[PDB]
Order: C-alpha cells, then structure tokens, then sequence
C-alpha cells in the first residue's frame, strides 16, 4: 500500500507513544528511527553486531529498549545515539518491554529461562514465578498501568502476578475446548480500556477483558470476550495487536501474507489487507492515534492507511508536497 | 547557498 | 465544459497545530480544511464562514481554532465536532486572531481601522488596547512567546510593549530607516525557543530584535535590531516571515516572486531560496514547529516543502 524505501533489511519496527516515529530494528543491528512528518529517517543507532529482534519505546519518548540475538539487552537515548546501559543474558531474548508508567523498570523474556523485570538505575532484578516449572518458553507482558504481569507459558497456563511484589493474585488455564492445554505464543494489551489478547498456537485469538480475569481470581474459568480465527484456511498468526482505541484487532499470517481485521466488540472480519505474494511476513504494529498499519515482510517495511471519506469527493484545495532528500546526518 | 524550483 | 471548478475550494491561510501534525487551512469559500501529516491526507473539513477566511490560529491544546472572516467575523471551532463555539461580529475588517499561547481563554484580534483587543472568551469581556499619536490604522500586534507582553507596531514605526493582564506600557521604541524617516510595521512575530522576535516594515528589511533588550531598554529606548534582513539584489518587499521551530532560521516570502528566502539568524545570512512556479501570487507561510518542514500557500495551492533524511543506497539489476 506503499513501502518505505529508505530502509532495508527490517525485521521488527514499533511506534512511539504519538505515532511520529517508527522505530525499526534490523537484520544488520541497527536501529533506524523513521519520522512520519518527513516522511524521512530521524536517526541511525547502530546498536549491536546482530540482529535486533525486539525494541520497545520508553514513555517519555526518549529512550529505546532493545534485544539482540547475541542474548544482548540494550537501553538507547534516542536523541543522543548514546547507550545508557547493557545488560547480557545466558539464553536468548524473546521480548523487551518498558513498565508502560515507570521506564525505570523494563521486562525481559529470555527463551529458556523464566521472565525477568529490571531497574535500570539501580542495576537490580526480580526473577518471576512460573507454574509448571518446566515452563522454559514463557512470554509476558504488563497490563495498560503496569500494575500487574501476565505470563503465559506452554502448557496454556496464564498467570496474573501483581508488578511490585510478584504475588499470583489470578490465574486460568486456556483450554482448547477439549481438555488439550494449548501453546501461548504472545499476549498484547489494548492502549485504552482493559482488554488483551492471547495468540495460541491452536490458531484462535483469544480476547479477554482483564478485570473478568481479576475477578475469576486464582485458578478460574474466565470466558472469553471474543474468539477469532479463520475457518477457512485456519491460518497460524504470526503476530497481532489492537488499535489505539482497542476496538479492532489485526493477526498477520506470514502463511499468506496477508492481515485479517477484526471488530473487537462484534467480532466480524471487517477487511484482509494482502501483501505480495513471495514475501514472507515479519511483523505487524498499528499506529497509536491513526488507521494506520506498519508491516515487514522480507525486510521492507509497508505502510497501509486509511484517509476520511473526503479527499477529492469533497472538493477540497489542492496540496502538492516538495521533498528535499538530503543525506542522513547526526 | 543553493536553489531549489519547480 | 466546465463543472468541479465552481466548487473546488481555494486555500488562502495555513497554520500548524503545536506538535505539526495538522495543519489547518482556510478557504475562499469559508470553509476550514485541517490537513494531517500522519496520513498525507484531509482528516476533517470545517464549513465554518459564508465568506474567505483570512486568519486562523491554533489554541494550546490542540482542540480549539480561532478564525477570522472577511464578513468582520472572528469565531472559536471545536475541531474535533466541527462546532461553532462562539462568534463575534466587528466593525471593519479583521487583520489576524491569535491565542494566547498559555490561557486559550484569551484571543487578540487586530482590526485594521480599529485598535487591537483583547478578548475573554469564557464570558465575552473585550478591552481595546491603549494606541499610541492614534495613526491607529493598521495596527498590528502579538503575544510573546508566554505571554507576559504583547507587542503593537503602527504604521509610524512605533513599537509598544505592553503588560497582558494590566495592560500598563512597560517598553517602547521606533524604528527607523537609515535616512530617519519611520516605515510603516506590517507584521511580528515571535519565535517558539528564545526571546527574539521579527518585524516585516515598509521599508523591506526584516528586523530581528531580542525582547530581553527591549524591556531593559524602557519607554522611548532606542534599542538596535540583531539582524536586518533583506533581497540585496531585488529588493523584493515580504508578504510574510516566521521563525523556524527552534528559532535559528527565517523564512520570508517575496511578494513579487513565487520566492521562499531562507537566513540563519545568528549570523544574517541566506542560505537557500525554494522558487515555486513562475507566475503564481504567494499567500502565506509557516515553518513547521518541531521539523524541517514548510508550507506555503500560492493561488489557493498548498505546498508542503520538506527536507527528508536518506542514505545513499539505491537498486541494481
């Protein structure tokens, strides 16, 4: 729907907090900032030696937080190039993650150990339960406040532990109907409201409202708000995430390049955004504040939006734009 | 000091 | 034959929201057009006057806009429902509304018979601002950056600077040309970091002063500009100039050439003109807050001009 040109070898891209840059990490270890009002690149970090496979924007704006595939944990200042800090861990780095109200403290989750938080000033961690402790592959992921950690593991096991002192204070296994345990491969949390979603590796995304989780509290059977998936072709998800608002959710399936839309609520597919046809999807991430979506597929990133009913059914004046390309400089 | 047009 | 040309719009004025991710544009047809940068395309269209309008100004937060009309009318928009808030009807035309940057609750407008006021919109309390020997045609006037002061400027050259609140003179000076005759003042505008502001005279020099000489200088200060700016060659007038967000460089637009002239405001000097297509009138110019981005109204086409970083790479096959 119109790729960026300007960047190569993508491999994981997320917005800042008011969707004016898109940070996005590359196969070459570096991070390259990309400015929505120039429609040009803000800022070059070179930031490993490896491929960066995981990034994730402080609340302020100002620092980025990244992972290598050497198991390397990085904080950035995205003004400056400078990195405040490092951190190496035995085992690789699935995700990194800001407290979305305290970037003092970031989340890690390696890929055969159990999740970590960190404080970054004071070089210190905690190390969070784990159910079946034969857990290993473990995802994680703060709430919309930070005031609680949702885990979920392998074996279909969600805990709820609460962010300061790590106390399991809800927890469910989600259940493939059956009575087969199912894979978690990722939780997402909507920017508004209390919803999240579970991505399994039964292939059914699962939408639940947070507080129905509190209340269930330890060991329940909360039920989903919504279940989404595709009885046609019953298409693996590689990645998903809400819109800003929380009201629609889109799932790339690398399997087809292509991204399914859904309304939260209702629960209808609203519309299928297809790629082209070799390339085989990286990820997906939607603009905090637009109908806006950024994909990767085979290290391009592409842009698809979504303007307002008007644009020339509505006779408005004419704009041209006049771009300047000038040579990225610090 | 350069000039730009069109 | 013709048709859509009835109806398409013309765009006359343009302005930046605080952050430059829309940017609002009025018509011809006294319609307000808001423009976003995210999607490169019109978020929402405001039917807002029956006549052009000819000023508009952002408030703070980014929810309400200030419009001006040729029917005398100056109006508050609440942009997101499209709303008529408040409107108010004057004698005589209305030059330019602006918020206060700091209290939305506080609009200047500069009619151009009249002396400059000052509303209170939370209850509709105007107060007309004092006007120095009463040249008071053409009195032009702006808030500083925090608006603690706001600055008049008559077509004798005369500058006040006068308290928000009380209104009380607390700084004045004139200013002259190199043979002491005074030039009429057109516009002044303040920069977003800093304390320097420009005046755009009769006499086609645009002039740079620091505001924290001027108030150390008093009433009846001769305080001297930090830059005089101008077409050396041509001697074009400037329909229009502005800082850039952090206040380093100048762009001001010729009246007489489809001609953006860029200076670095330290040292006075012009680094780049951007020339539009030969022939066309320009109407106004913004510099983008926070980016190397302007837009520039000519002949009812908005033009957005920006700088955009790359890298040297490019494909072989």
């Amino acid at each position: 729907d119109g790729t960026l040109d300007c960047i190569s070898m993508a491999l994981t891209c997320t917005f800042n907090r008011w969707g004016t840059l898109l940070a996005v990490g590359c196969n070459d270890g570096r991070i390259v900032i990309w400015d929505f009002l120039t429609r040009g690149i803000a800022k070059i970090i070179s930031a490993h030696i490896h491929p960066v496979c995981s990034l994730c924007w402080s609340r302020d704006g100002h620092k980025l937080v990244s992972a290598s595939t050497d198991n390397i944990v990085s904080q950035w200042d995205v003004l400056s190039g400078d990195c405040d800090q490092r951190f190496r861990f035995p085992s690789p780095i699935l995700k990194v993650q800001y407290h979305p109200r305290d970037q003092n403290k970031v989340l890690v989750c390696p890929m055969k150990s159990a999740p970590v938080m960190l404080t970054l000033s004071d070089s210190k961690h905690v190390v969070l339960p784990v159910d079946d402790d034969s857990d290993l592959n473990v995802v994680a992921s703060f709430d919309r406040r930070g005031e609680y950690i949702y885990t979920g593991n392998a074996k279909g096991k969600i805990l709820v532990l609460k962010t300061d002192s790590q106390d399991l204070v809800a927890s469910f296994r989600v259940t493939t109907g059956t009575s087969n345990t199912t894979a978690i491969k990722s939780i997402e949390f909507a920017r508004k409201g209390s919803c999240f979603l579970i991505n399994t590796a039964d292939r059914i995304i699962r939408v639940y409202d947070g507080r129905e989780i509190l209340t269930c509290g330890r060991d329940g059977e909360p039920e989903p708000m919504q279940k989404l998936q595709d009885l046609v072709n019953r298409t693996p998800w590689k990645k998903c995430c809400f819109s800003g608002d929380g009201e629609y959710i889109v799932a790339g399936s690398a399997r087809q390049h292509a991204l399914y839309i859904w309304e939260k609520s209702i629960g209808n597919l609203v519309k299928i955004l297809h790629g082209t046809r070799g390339e085989l999807l990286l990820d997906v991430a939607w603009h905090p504040v637009r109908p806006i979506i950024a994909s990767i597929s085979s290290g391009v990133v592409s842009i698809w939006a979504q303007n307002q009913v008007e644009n020339w059914s509505a006779f408005a004046p004419d704009f041209k734009e006049l771009d300047e390309n000038v040579e990225y400089e610090e | 000091e350069p000039k730009q047009t069109g």
